[PDB]
RNA sequence: UGAUAUUGAAUGUUGGUACAGCUUGUACAGGAUAGGUAGGAGCCUUGGAAACCGGAGCGCCAGCUUCGGUGGAGGCAUCGGU
């Protein structure tokens, strides 16, 4: 009965409001949340599973830096993987890589 | 285009808040060249922002955009059989463009009756970064981080 | 203390009208057994439990149990037990009950009005019902459909507490995950005949 | 509890395995792209090699290593990422040594793919 | 194929029983890791209190545990609150 209900509700094109503490059932069916917290109802535009596994945004103004710097490390690391150490281009990429790694340490 | 980068277009600062960002959002809200409607919507929204929060509307708006503007986006690249999403840094101008666009679009989808109210609520959510537009920014950052391996690829 | 058989069922038959529910069931519950009684709706799981508890007399068969055995029964009609909570305060040592209650998240149960106590959430009813059963210090636990209305909190509580419990536990549940944490044996009741599987519920499925 | 060890990096075209052993080759710990949940194409990428090296290193640091000798095998692209990742974990890398097996004209290779 | 008789000895490993010792005990608040019950206002103290350090086990990451070395007069409570 639960399996049949799950199949049917995934197809239903109308509005569904479900209360369940079976988070699996919720996570399969629901795409948005109304959370009852601290005597307030807040609407969140995310799945049940994502809301719980969130991580506070206390340093969300800094994650932007950690994201950009790390993505540069990935780009330079990728190129180095394809080039022999004997190519003069290797030297420049390695210096930048070590310098960028220092920045990563400073942000952490 | 192939020739090379093309001259971007300036906007005048809004008469009331003396802000180019406000003016740009007004253009993003405008439909069918009806700039009147969009200016009225925004000014009414900013009154709701000040009347609700009590803080200055501009400060709330600027705080909201900060939470919306993305830093890394993903660009698709067809590498043989499978298509790879390559993470790319977002130019400062593009950050502003995406922020205003995302804000406006998701604001239009909200459930309040009037756009000004809708827009106001959306900006407030972004101020606390819990709205739809915020979620969009989360998604792109997830995609970029997930496909971080392929950053090497690029044009 | 040991694994001495506490409940032994043999040739248990039970019918309603013309519908056979239980047909020739032989099983034993021993000390420390954490048994999941599974099976689809209407298979007789509650009927079986009530016969084990003694609410329903079987048509045939014998139920052997220690004469002094105390059987804590969570039951399904919580409404009746929770309505008697006012009566239970006089019969149960207040202290222990309230100690549990606070853990289950029902804070300051002492102060609740009879209005609220009649208007409870179905999840509150269960939390109050659970606390009551455990304060009675039963030697054998029967938990019909637990974790139905419980939140993350009450599920973590019911798990950590079941593990601690000394006597045997018979859990009637459809919740795969609750079974996959608390039980080591599955009793599958199908076509009025019980089949036995070792381990939790996931392996039972396989 | 041992300090000096060898880091065997097996970088193939499909996966990068990193085993960490003592100087006498007793396995302390190991990690591989597959072990970290990468699948298919992802395991090959040098990014995965980095993560594999880090995970192997952090497992070893419990036993208390400080200096590593690195040996690289196979034609994969992982070696540089895995080596830099080991340095970033804190363990100093004395020397890198390519020990990819080279036959002196031995066994017939498998037939060439017609892709 | 198993039990058992012919059929013995020593060791190691692993369960059950009885005894003894080491000990072991964290909801929240409360000063904090409060196992239950009983008496309970004195107890310990160069026969080493507190405090410092080292060692070790546990641990809910708060912390308690005891072998100890420095250390030398307090330390703990019923009262108080929780
Ligand atoms: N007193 C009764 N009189 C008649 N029929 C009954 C009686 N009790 C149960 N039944 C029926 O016999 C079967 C036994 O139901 P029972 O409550 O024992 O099942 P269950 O395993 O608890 O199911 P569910 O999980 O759906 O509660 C069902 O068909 C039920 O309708």
């Amino acid at each position: 009965s639960r399996e049949q209900l799950e199949q049917t509700l995934s197809e239903f094109t109308g509005t569904i409001i479900t209360v369940s503490h079976d988070h699996y059932f919720l996570n399969k069916l629901c795409d948005r949340l109304l959370v009852f917290e601290n005597q307030q109802i807040k609407r969140f535009e995310m799945k049940p599973q994502e809301y719980l596994n969130k991580d506070v945004k206390s340093g969300d103004r800094s994650e932007e830096a950690m994201l950009i710097i790390e993505n540069k490390i990935a780009l330079i690391l990728g190129e180095l993987s394809l080039i022999d150490q004997n190519n003069p281009k290797y030297y420049r990429l390695d210096e930048e890589f070590n310098e960028l790694l220092k920045q990563k340490r400073n942000l952490k | 285009p192939r020739k090379g980068p093309v001259a971007k277009r300036d906007v005048l600062p809004d008469p009331i808040y003396n802000s180019k960002l406000v003016s740009r959002l007004i253009n993003k809200m405008m439909i069918d060249g009806k700039k009147g409607k969009s200016q009225t919507i925004l000014y009414k929204s900013f009154d709701i922002i000040k009347e609700r929060t009590g803080n200055d509307a501009m400060e709330v708006f600027e705080q909201a955009l900060k939470n919306i503007m993305p830093v890394l986006e993903v660009k698709a690249r067809r590498v043989g059989g499978a298509n790879y999403q390559v993470p790319v840094e977002v130019r400062p101008e593009r950050r502003t463009t995406l922020g205003l666009r995302w804000l406006v679009n998701y604001a239009r989808l909200r459930g309040e009756k009037t756009m000004e109210e809708r827009l106001a609520n959306e900006i407030l959510d972004a101020a606390n970064n819990t709205g739809a537009a915020v979620k969009k920014r989360e998604d792109t950052h997830k995609m970029a981080e997930a496909n971080k391996a392929f950053a090497h690829y690029r044009w | 203390k040991n694994q001495r058989t506490i409940v032994k069922v043999s040739g248990l038959e039970k019918s309603f009208h013309l519908r056979k529910v239980l047909q020739n069931l032989h099983f034993e519950i021993k000390n420390g057994d954490r048994i999941g009684l599974v099976g689809y709706n209407g298979t007789g799981k509650t009927t079986l439990a009530n016969i084990i508890f003694g609410k329903i007399t079987p048509d045939n068969g014998l139920i052997e149990k220690s004469r002094d055995l105390r059987m804590g029964y969570l039951s399904q009609s919580i409404d009746y037990e929770v309505s008697h909570f006012q009566q239970s305060i006089a019969e149960v040592e207040e202290h222990e009950l309230f100690q549990h209650a606070s853990s289950l998240g029902l804070n300051k149960v002492f102060d609740w009005s009879e209005d609220r106590l009649t208007h409870l959430s179905g999840g509150e009813k269960l939390k109050l019902a659970l606390s009551m059963v455990w304060a009675t210090k039963p030697d054998f636990l029967i938990l019909d459909q637990p974790t139905n209305h419980l939140d993350f909190t009450g599920i973590n509580w019911l798990v950590s507490e079941l593990e601690k419990f000394h006597g045997p536990v018979l859990i009637i549940s459809h919740d795969r995950h609750f079974l996959d944490k608390t039980v080591n044996r599955i009793f599958e009741l199908e076509e009025s005949r019980i089949q036995f599987f070792n381990g939790n519920y996931s392996d039972y499925r396989i | 509890n041992i300090e000096s060890g060898i880091a065997h990096i097996r970088s193939t075209f499909n996966n990068t395995i990193v085993t960490i052993t003592d100087t006498h080759g007793n396995a302390i710990s190991w990690s591989s792209a597959g072990a970290l949940g990468f699948r298919g194409s992802r395991k090959s990428t040098p990014f995965a090699a980095q993560m594999a090296a880090e995970t192997a290193a952090k497992g070893s640091i419990e036993h208390g290593l400080k200096t590593l000798e690195v040996t690289v095998k196979g034609p994969g692209s992982g070696r540089e990422a895995a080596i830099r990742a080991l340095q970033a974990a804190g363990l100093e890398v004395t020397a890198i040594r390519d020990v990819t097996p080279v036959p002196h004209n031995g066994c017939r290779p498998p037939k060439r793919r017609r892709v």
